[PDB]
């Protein structure tokens, strides 16, 4: 991912302020509510029948934190996203059969959650920098299709 | 296809948007041009600098069309017919760009209306913008 | 959003299927399972061998639902409400799979009804299958 | 792209029978009729206002033949699609800004045209082999989107 120095600084500084206990769970929860077919991949989580059931589900919160950890790993290796996400791409693509459009959807829901948490501080240039990051993560996760 | 709860959520949310509709429309366009620079290719004739009167004026037109869509949510093919002719027949906008603007609108609403932007409302707004996008990108006359 | 010419084209091309509903639906499913093997994950309970009576029986149901969609083309959210409950609420089918089956249906129609499969008709059928797919993948009840 | 020897033989045998003056032009013409926003990239072709105007347009027919030649180049280099399509990826992604979903659409329209021309000989296993080829070409053309 090609980020300007000012974009790299803005991304890193905002990321340091992210509530790690909440943001990942809110992003995964919102994916499950906004794109309900994604719930098919999480039958082991139990009740996901209402937005409140999804958002208060401890498995969504815990899994969301793991997803947030993977985006964090992406931000630490923007020059080698393919290598970083290689085993995760194998898991999603060969074992889970997640259609790659869903990776773009989750990236964009994460951006919505960042805007929801940061308000007006999630400025159009800060968003533009995050859009480069989430596109990069989504493409790296889809790399093992062929 | 919108559910009755979706229509209620969108009407409640866009009513809270209220007087700021135009401002949110201009910010969503600015977010789209900066985040997805290929979208600028549809606006070579615009001054796209920050705080451009042209983008502000255009944001108000876009927001007014969405307000019209909300007011006629069950009759969008007729209410938006002139806009579908413009986007689908004249401008030939690739539908991916409507996903981009729709996402930027959701980001703007999340940033400005946090209390209203619940997961259920976010879901309803995404479905509403997808339905508006289908109307504006389809040739149905 | 379908145009009046689209609805005319769809009624004409779909009607030509006639008594062969089962054969077309079953071939579109076989094409989908072979071309996009991940789609088999939704049918673990089916015998998917070539010429399977189960796939034939299912192909007839799929084709008959599309005939019902054509017969109620302006009221698909009501006519297809039970199918939307099944695909959107119960099975939670990823919408990409509907693009895959729609493509396989177009391929089957191209192969077996060449005279009917003109570019205008291909365009109208693609729009109709996309509209049916939106209804079946949306939770609006 | 991996094709079994049986698939490779079936694909090659049908490809040898393709009417080179018609198939590429019908695939590009159908893309312009079925997904009308694609016409924005072909303003220099003149009249594309009706399906008959598109299908009879000599620029669509000639350009369609070049597109068919590029798919043919893909079949000749299945082991190196990224390399084969490097200059065309730069043109489509970097110069024209064609959204990559449109590459998948053209691949699938070509498969519809092959079914239209070959009828019952375009069997479900032959289609499955062609779907691997067109997915490979589309992914290789999308390579420069990173
Ligand atoms: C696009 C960004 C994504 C990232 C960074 C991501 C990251 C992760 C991580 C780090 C794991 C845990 C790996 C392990 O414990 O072995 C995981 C597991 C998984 N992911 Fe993703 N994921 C993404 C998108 C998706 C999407 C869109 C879906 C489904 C729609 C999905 C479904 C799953 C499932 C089902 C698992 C296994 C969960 C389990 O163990 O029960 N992921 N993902
Ligand atoms: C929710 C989606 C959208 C809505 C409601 C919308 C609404 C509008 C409206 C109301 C107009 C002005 C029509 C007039 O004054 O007669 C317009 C113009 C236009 N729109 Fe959209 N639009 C949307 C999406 C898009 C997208 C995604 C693009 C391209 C990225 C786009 C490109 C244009 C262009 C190029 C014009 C002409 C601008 C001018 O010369 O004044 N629109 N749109
Ligand atoms: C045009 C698109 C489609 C139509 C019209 C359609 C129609 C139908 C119909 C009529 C039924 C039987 C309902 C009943 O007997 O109560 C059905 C069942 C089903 N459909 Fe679809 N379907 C479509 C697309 C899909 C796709 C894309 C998938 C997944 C790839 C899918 C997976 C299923 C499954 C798993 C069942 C249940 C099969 C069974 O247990 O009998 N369908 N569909
Ligand atoms: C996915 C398969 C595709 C292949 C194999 C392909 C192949 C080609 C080839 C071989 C050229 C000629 C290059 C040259 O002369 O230097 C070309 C040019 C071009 N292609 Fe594609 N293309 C594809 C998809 C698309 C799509 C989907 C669009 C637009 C929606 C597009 C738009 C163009 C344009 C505008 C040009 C330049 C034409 C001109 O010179 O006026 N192509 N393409
Ligand atoms: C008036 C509209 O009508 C249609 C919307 C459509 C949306 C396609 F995406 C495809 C076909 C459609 N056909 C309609 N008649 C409609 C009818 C609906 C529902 C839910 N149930 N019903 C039936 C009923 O209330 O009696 C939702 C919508 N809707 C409005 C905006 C978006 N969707
Ligand atoms: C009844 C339906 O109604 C809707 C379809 C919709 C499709 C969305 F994709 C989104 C919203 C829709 N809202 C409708 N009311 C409809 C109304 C239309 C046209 C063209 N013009 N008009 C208006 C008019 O004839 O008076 C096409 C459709 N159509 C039927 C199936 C698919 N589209």
């Amino acid at each position: 991912v090609h980020l300007t120095p000012e974009e790299k600084s803005a991304v890193t500084a905002l990321w340091g302020k992210v509530n790690v206990d909440e943001v990942g769970g809110e992003a995964l929860g919102r994916l499950l509510v906004v794109y309900p077919w994604t719930q098919r991949f999480f039958e082991s989580f139990g009740d996901l029948s209402t937005p409140d059931a999804v958002m208060g589900n401890p498995k969504v919160k815990a899994h969301g934190k793991k997803v947030l950890g993977a985006f964090s790993d992406g931000l630490a290796h923007l020059d080698n996203l393919k290598g970083t996400f290689a085993t995760l791409s194998e898991l999603h693509c060969d074992k889970l059969h997640v259609d790659p459009e869903n990776f773009r959807l989750l990236g964009n829901v994460l951006v919505c959650v960042l805007a929801h948490h940061f308000g007006k501080e999630f400025t159009p240039p800060v968003q533009a920098a995050y859009q480069k990051v989430v596109a990069g993560v989504a493409n790296a996760l889809a790399h093992k299709y062929h | 296809v919108l559910s009755p709860a979706d229509k209620t959520n969108v009407k409640a949310a866009w009513g809270k948007v209220g007087a700021h509709a135009g401002e949110y429309g201009a910010e969503a366009l600015e977010r789209m041009f900066l985040s997805f620079p290929t979208t600028k290719t549809y606006f070579p004739h615009f001054d796209l600098s920050h705080g451009s009167a042209q983008v502000k004026g255009h944001g108000k037109k876009v927001a007014d069309a969405l307000t019209n869509a909300v007011a006629h949510v069950d009759d969008m093919p007729n209410a938006l017919s002139a806009l579908s002719d413009l986007h689908a027949h004249k401008l030939r906008v690739d539908p991916v760009n409507f996903k981009l603007l729709s996402h930027c609108l959701l980001v703007t609403l999340a940033a400005h209306l946090p209390a209203e932007f619940t997961p259920a409302v976010h879901a309803s707004l995404d479905k509403f913008l997808a339905s508006v996008s289908t109307v504006l990108t389809s040739k149905y006359r």
